[PDB]
């Protein structure tokens, strides 16, 4: 319990969004990671 | 949808519930139009 603690002492820098230009989702601003293939993180944060 | 009453007609006309940042962008469009059409070369209400 204490090791998990210890490995998530970490701070969050802020990060970007985009708005959904689809209507799978009400065109919600996304946190876009820096790099391609972040779509798989934006399928998984929204699965509708 | 705003608490206030205004008359809409035209419902009936299809349109999804947007965001405040998508009435912003649309009526970022009307600006750039409305200082077109005056011709005006300075920023026009940009605050706004």
């Amino acid at each position: 319990l204490l090791e998990f603690v210890l490995d998530n002492l970490y701070l969050n820098r802020h990060t970007g969004f985009s708005q959904d230009h689809t209507p799978f989702t009400e065109g919600a601003n996304l946190r876009s990671l820096p790099g391609p293939d972040a779509e798989k993180w934006y399928s998984i944060m929204y699965p509708t | 949808e705003t608490q206030y009453p205004v008359d809409r007609y035209l419902d009936w006309i299809p349109s999804l519930r947007a965001s405040a940042a998508t009435a912003a962008t649309f009526a970022e469009w009307v600006n750039t139009s409305m200082k077109t059409a005056f011709d005006l070369s300075d920023m026009l209400l940009e605050p706004l």
